[PDB]
């Protein structure tokens, strides 16, 4: 409903004790599938399969992440585990402060993710598409780590 | 080349994994990819899920192969083998083979 | 100027990995010393004593932390290394994503930070008092880890 | 109440230790609040800042106790110290002394 503000953060601990940073910017949109707050984190990926409670046991993740998901192409999984609702909703469960899918793959996610705005998780769903949604790709692909910084003003 | 997928991506890797191959989730730091695996790392082994075919977790501490989540069937390198476990070393009425790493009266 | 949302947040990982919360909450302002944005982490406290430039150099922070600074009164540090904007400036530095000071056993700080005139930082210095101070410190003082979100409105 | 302790509090501990002796910040968790000791603990040392006489880090790694941020007096059990640098098994050149665990 309001315009999601990304600055994705990179850093290094300078010898002097010091941190230097590196600021990227980008833009969403929040899904009502989630709260219109800001928020804040570590960026971790995650797979979508990797987030089905299918699993009995998975990794642990420390408290506080900012979850990022490639959606796929609608047809190279025929039925998921989870809706993307309930993968969010895996994520926070996992610790997830935040999701932001890069729905440039699939873009009815979003039809399918504003549809739980009876039932909103206590935190925010945001997704990116196009060339915003490359940065982030660009930023997850290639560096070790990179901290999430989104805004709602 | 993304190996053993029907599915794939330069940024979620594999997907989906082909045949009966085992889908299996690969972390460095933040980044996280498929891989569609024909024998699981250390660690873990080829669960037949309800999603897929995917490869989970050898529960057993020190462990390398399983046939199950709780039954050691490799130990680890280092570490000797007894009913399903894997130790540093052999329990109180019980010694070494160095040769199979296996453990014995 | 504005007021300043904070929730701290304690947390805890059950053995499946899904994650159970329990969310305080907290009124501060923000000061004219900081940026006027949101902004959450980890939360570290720094004892005043902490916070000179001094020291040929100090231990090391995670990058994006929530620093806590419990101010005493001011005779129990009379001639301080720096001013407290100054330290606000010297946590950002060490990595900081924002700075929450109770001033409630000195107000002057509040009084120093607001008028500044050193030049403002780029992250948020919020200052809290009272039963909000109080209520912060009972949670920092007998916990290991919380997470703090500080939320502009 | 608080020892080695001009003021005291209960949130940052000990603040701005008795000159004779100290300041330590510890940390627990989270937490950190000043301590004031008798002498400095592994790895750390007495200084005059200007401010205040508190324990440092020595420069050196593994170096139990210095005499300045780069020369180091004794090396933590299991180490061998020498000219103010601290080595695991002490180098070749030399020979050690298990007894004084020297290099
Ligand atoms: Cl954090």
């Amino acid at each position: 409903k309001e315009t999601a503000f990304v600055e994705v953060v990179l850093f290094e601990s300078s010898p002097s004790g010091d941190y230097t940073t590196h600021t990227t910017g980008l833009t969403g949109r929040f899904s009502r599938a989630g709260a219109m707050l800001s928020a804040e984190g570590e960026i971790v990926q995650m797979h979508p399969l990797g987030l089905c409670n299918n699993n009995d046991e998975e990794d642990l993740y420390e408290y506080g992440w900012v979850g990022v998901v490639k959606l796929e192409q609608p047809e190279l999984d025929p039925k998921p585990c989870l809706t993307v609702l309930g993968k969010a909703k895996r994520a926070v469960q996992r610790g997830a402060t935040a999701v932001i899918f890069d729905v440039s793959e699939n873009p009815e996610a979003i039809d399918q993710l504003n549809q739980g705005s009876e039932d909103p998780l206590k935190r925010p769903v945001v997704y990116v598409k196009g060339a915003d949604a490359i940065k982030l790709m660009n930023i997850v692909n290639k560096q070790k780590v990179a901290r999430a910084r989104i805004q709602h003003l | 080349i993304c190996k053993g997928c029907l599915s794939c991506s330069k940024d979620n890797g594999c997907s989906r994994c082909q045949q009966k191959l085992f889908f299996f989730l690969r972390r460095e730091g933040m980044r996280q990819y498929g891989e569609c695996l024909h024998s699981c790392p250390s660690g873990y082994y080829g669960h037949r899920a309800p999603d897929m075919n995917r490869c989970a977790r050898c529960r057993i501490e020190n462990c390398d192969s399983c046939f199950s989540k709780d039954f050691c069937t490799k130990c680890k390198v280092g570490f000797y083998l007894h009913r399903g476990r894997c130790f540093d070393e052999c329990p109180d009425g019980f010694a070494p083979l160095d040769e199979t790493m296996e453990c014995v009266e």
